[PDB]
């Protein structure tokens, strides 16, 4: 195995530090016999060199199990190291890939012993194989190439890697080699005949720079098993998924199950995850058996008869455009798909996160198309056509009254029910002939007791106790309040920034069940007019909601 | 020889990830680079270098933009508090002020050896498919506020010649832009602006025209109206009481006055006229510069931003909460995004030409929705610092 010509990186160590100087433990005779045997071959080989006590670092090594490996724990060098930068920041996904009519794959057969070690670093990485008990000094070797372990050598190996290839790259334009790690993903548009031959080029020009991979007889096959996926020259897909039908469910069969999920939703349209992750919080037990909620079965079930056929994804036309279409599949749940012929899918995927505590459903549409976005960005270099099922009527009234700034790229409305709306829309103007409920909140920081309640300008009254509460949930109650008591013509008063906030941001779904009654009260009613004064001021009707609220409590 | 230049002390160099770009923007930056490249501007690097700053693409010509923020705050010693060039008060008083890119001063001046690592910087593959291309600079880079700093010597010089024969015409340096005043008729000013890009020409160097003198404050409004409802007292008392918290000597007792009891909101209460004189005085207050309030060299500026619906948009710039050193608004296809960018980098420039730094912005935006967008109809050569907040429902109204 050659050791390439290529030039050396220069390494550091971290400021003002030594290099290691950890002693070797006392090893067996049979350890020790295995580690002379290798050593003496890596020596052979060129890998690593003998030195004497005139070098003062060490690195310890171990030999584990009729073949032996040699061990080396490089965790004070690594500590010592320099940092280096992000080998890579992400993995080239199947579905951002160019349509090759011929394809084959490479790989680099040992490749950091391929790849030198700056010679002014290679003094660092010494070691030493012991003699039987104390007795004699050990042999002492140091590494010459890139040694396995090592905090530097993935970004070294990359490093040198890309400089190979770039001459070749060149001279060689409408060819794609893809390169990841020691693999290599090499496409073309040519016949069989000038493939294979510019092939057993690039074989050529690797072994030049003492990079060694297999020939025709030797090398890989499509599919191609890679990083859980199954590629082939013209489509992709993951890797087989088996859901094992259970007697019973440890959390840890549900954590797998939700993996191999989640991991089958980039090309499997619909997978559905929630209710089988909602079994996981309220963590504990790893092996504790959960028994299935009556939801997770008919999600799992609907998981099944999604899996049931085989589904692939297709590959990149860099000329033709991105179109993605968004489903909402129910609370929180959204499902996307990213093609660019109607229906012949380059890849799929799901969207859920909950952002805040209270959200709505376009809200939850325009969190979905920035997820979508920054993806097709990553993924293709370009931003997609969305279809969304929201109306751009609908769409125009939120972003237009709405604090926040947002937008969306080009979108077209698609009749896919359930349809993205707004439930419910509070008055601009305060209503005439409608009873005005002044509503307020307290809570005492010690006892926790809590009193809610209104008055009205028709003289109308109430106040309810509360035990566990604080002085936010006093405030939502007598709003829930005056909702239940009023009819369907209204207008509050609050002195609770916090609850207008709430209610104002037009919500549908929330954690809080008290917030979630606020809204079925809302969506019932026809005309709300909500108001803000501030608190403990001496004002019109919030005076006299504030001398009952606090009767007993501040 | 290079002017040595050390970091802060306990911190070191920038390692910022790198915001994935669109290919059409990749392309026009490996261009850009490989003709930077070929005159030794900057250089190829190797995975030794662990440095990172963020690079993009702005604009008919493409043209690279580094987001420096990081390498800038951890050598703010260097370009402030050793090297710092000053500001003149004169700048905001001036009828005009011209703002000229002067960054290709930089190219010229080669940068010290031992901080080259620091400017690193990646260009980006699609998909992943290459790692990036790595580049380090060999000469001052455009954006990094040390550059400026060393360079002031030689733009002394330059200027020189046109400042003697001038002595009315204020030039001031920010970064890559060079902030040229006069209170000449408007004619004389573009000749002058001319003139004085003749004088950068002799040392290859090369529009955007402000009015300083015509910037007047965003009063807090107060309704005009005849016949006062219920609710627009309400409504009044609430815009007065927080304004109380900023402007020193705001009445409000005899507005209270009228809302006693539990009225409705519709109800008409025909007004007193004591009251009158309340909301008159305030007015006049309120139109006033806030007394009492003053720049601090040593702390940060913070802008705020809110937006008004049909393309309209308020902000405020202060130091301690609501004590507003200045207010102002912007008005107006057009999305929320191309707005808001417009918005930040107005009031930037005009946080620039009176206090001589840019403020720390609290964006009424998503994270992701910014990030993925503002590059897209950025145009200034600098990038102020941003948050990522929700506007409080109340702040917005009571500034109209
Ligand atoms: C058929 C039996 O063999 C197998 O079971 C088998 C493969 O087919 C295989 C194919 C590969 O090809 C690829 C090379 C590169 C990439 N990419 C990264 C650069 C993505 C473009 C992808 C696939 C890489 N590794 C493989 N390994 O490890 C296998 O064990
Ligand atoms: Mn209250
Ligand atoms: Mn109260």
């Amino acid at each position: 195995s050659p050791i390439s010509p290529i030039e050396t990186v220069p390494v550091k160590l971290k400021p003002g530090m030594d290099g290691p100087k950890v002693k070797q433990w006392p090893l067996t005779e049979e350890k020790i016999k295995a580690l002379v045997e290798i050593c003496t071959e890596m020596e052979k080989e060129g890998k690593i060199s003998k030195i004497g006590p005139e070098n003062p670092y060490n690195t310890p090594v171990f030999a584990i199990k009729t073949k032996w490996r040699k061990l080396v724990d490089f965790r004070e060098l690594n500590k010592r190291t320099q940092d280096f930068w992000e080998v890579q920041l992400g993995i080239p996904h199947p579905a951002g890939l160019k349509k090759n009519k011929s394809v084959t794959v490479l790989d680099v057969g040992d490749a950091y012993f391929s790849v030198p070690l700056d010679e002014d670093f290679r003094k660092y990485t010494a070691f030493t194989i012991p003699s039987i008990n104390n007795e004699t000094p050990g042999i002492r070797y140091q590494y010459n190439v890139l040694p396995q372990g090592w905090k530097g050598s993935p970004a070294i190996f990359q490093s040198s890697m890309t400089k190979i290839l770039e001459p070749f790259r060149k001279q060689n334009p409408d060819i794609v080699i893809y390169q990841y790690m020691d693999d290599l993903y090499v496409g073309s548009d040519l016949e069989i005949g000038q493939h294979r031959t510019k092939i057993e080029e690039l074989r050529q020009h690797l072994l030049r720079w003492g990079l060694t991979t297999p020939d025709k007889k030797h090398q890989k096959e499509p599919p191609f098993l890679w990083m859980g996926y199954e590629l082939h020259p013209d489509k992709w897909t993951v890797q087989p998924i088996v859901l094992p039908e259970k007697d019973s469910w440890t959390v840890n069969d549900i954590q797998k199950l939700v993996g191999k999920l989640n991991w089958a939703s980039q090309i499997y349209p619909g997978i559905k995850v929630r209710q089988l992750c909602k079994l996981l919080r309220g963590t504990k037990a790893l092996t504790e058996v959960i028994p299935l909620t009556e939801e997770a079965e008919l999600e799992l079930a609907e998981n099944r008869e999604i899996l049931k056929e085989p589904v692939h994804g297709v590959y990149y036309d860099p000329s033709k455009d991105l179109i993605a279409e968004i489903q909402k599949q129910g609370q929180g749940q959204w499902t996307y798909q990213i093609y660019q012929e109607p229906f012949k899918n380059l890849k799929t995927g799901k969207y859920a996160r909950m952002r805040g505590a209270h959200t709505n459903d376009v809200k939850q549409l325009t969190e979905a198309v920035q997820k979508i976005t920054t993806e097709s960005i990553v993924i293709w270099g370009k931003t997609p056509k969305f279809k969304l099922p929201i109306q751009k009527e609908t769409w125009e009234t939120w972003w237009t009254e709405y604090w926040q700034a947002t937008w969306i790229p080009e979108w077209e409305f698609v009749n896919t029910p359930p349809l993205v709306k707004l439930w419910y829309q509070l008055e601009k103007e305060p209503i005439v002939g409608a009873e005005t409920f002044y509503v307020d909140g307290a809570a005492n920081r010690e006892t926790k007791l809590g009193k809610a309640g209104y008055v009205t300008n028709r003289g109308r009254q109430k106040v309810v106790t509360l035990t566990d509460t604080t002085n936010q949930k006093t405030e939502l109650q007598a709003i829930y309040l005056a909702l239940q008591d009023s009819g369907l013509e209204v207008n509050i008063v609050t002195d609770s920034q916090y609850a207008l906030g709430i209610i104002q941001a037009q919500p549908d779904q929330s954690e809080s069940e008290l917030v979630n009654q606020i809204i079925e009260q809302l969506i019932k009613k026809e005309k709300v007019y909500l108001a803000w004064v501030p608190a403990h001021k001496g004002i019109g009707g919030n005076e006299q909601v504030d001398k009952l609220v606090s009767a007993g409590i501040r | 020889e290079t002017v040595p230049v050390k970091l802060k002390p306990g911190m070191d160099g920038p390692k910022v990830k790198q915001w994935p770009l669109t290919e059409e923007k990749i392309k026009a930056l490996v261009e850009i680079c490989t003709e930077m490249e070929k005159e030794g501007k900057i250089s190829k690097i190797g995975p030794e270098n662990p440095y990172n700053t963020p690079v993009f693409a702005i604009k008919t010509k493409w043209r690279k933009l580094v987001d420096f923020r990081e390498l800038n705050k951890r050598t703010q010693d260097f370009w402030e508090v050793q090297l710092g060039i000053p500001h003149p008060a004169g700048l905001k008083k001036n009828k005009s002020v011209t703002v000229l890119d002067v960054g290709d001063a930089y190219f010229s001046v080669p940068l010290d050896e031992d901080f080259r690592k620091y400017t690193a910087f990646t260009i980006p593959s699609i998909n992943n498919e290459t790692p990036g291309i790595r580049y380090q600079y060999n000469v001052l880079p455009q954006g990094w506020k040390g550059s400026p700093a060393i360079f002031q010597s030689s733009m002394t010089k330059i200027l020189e010649p046109f400042r003697k024969q001038n002595p009315d015409i204020v030039i001031y340096q920010y970064m890559d832009d060079l902030y040229v005043g006069s209170d000449l008729e408007i004619g004389q000013h573009r000749t002058k602006i001319e003139e004085l890009r003749q004088h950068l020409l002799r040392w290859g160097l090369t529009g955007y025209e402000l009015h300083p003198d015509k910037w007047t404050v965003q009063p807090i409004v107060l309704p005009e109206k005849d016949s006062w409802t219920v609710n627009d007292i309400q409504k009044l008392v609430g815009k007065l009481n927080w304004a109380s918290q900023i402007y020193p000597g705001i009445k409000v007792r005899q507005l209270c006055k009228l809302l006693r009891g539990t009225k409705a909101l519709t109800e008409v209460i025909p007004l007193t006229e004591e009251a009158e004189l309340e909301l008159a005085e305030n007015r006049e207050i309120l139109k006033e510069p806030v007394h009492g309030v003053y720049y601090d060299p040593s702390k940060d500026l913070i802008a705020e931003i809110q937006k008004q619906g049909q393309g309209q948009w308020t902000y405020q710039i202060y130091q301690e909460p609501f004590k507003n050193l200045k207010t102002g608004k912007y008005a107006r296809h057009t999305n929320d995004v191309k707005q808001l960018t417009e918005a930040v980098q107005k009031i930037t420039t005009e946080s620039i030409v009176i206090w001589g730094k840019t403020p720390k912005f609290k964006l009424p935006i998503q994270k992701e929705t910014w990030e993925t967008w503002w590059t897209e109809y950025w145009q200034a050569t600098w990038i102020p610092e941003w948050e990522f907040v929700n506007t409080p429902p109340l702040v917005k109204l009571w500034y109209q």
